């Protein structure tokens, strides 16, 4: 699935 | 820049992934609002439910 991720906190 | 997504209605914070259902309200989920980390080797679904949608209409 085209994903956008950035890590999370 | 900010936009919401997940029913979460809040914007993406960063950790996201989009619907891969053939429904699926939306195209675009976060995994703060949804449940999974980088998403499977593979695929997720927008939502707990955008998966079942794509099951569409299963005892699982
Ligand atoms: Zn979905
Ligand atoms: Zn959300």
């Amino acid at each position: 699935a085209r994903t956008k991720q950035t890590a999370r906190k | 820049q900010e936009e919401v997504y997940c029913f979460c209605r809040n914007v993406s914070y960063g950790p996201m992934v989009a619907c891969d259902n053939p429904a699926c309200p939306f195209e675009w989920f976060h995994y703060g609002c949804v449940g999974l980390k980088q998403a499977p080797k593979g695929k997720w679904y927008c939502s707990k439910d955008c998966k079942e949608i794509a099951n569409q209409r299963s005892k699982s």
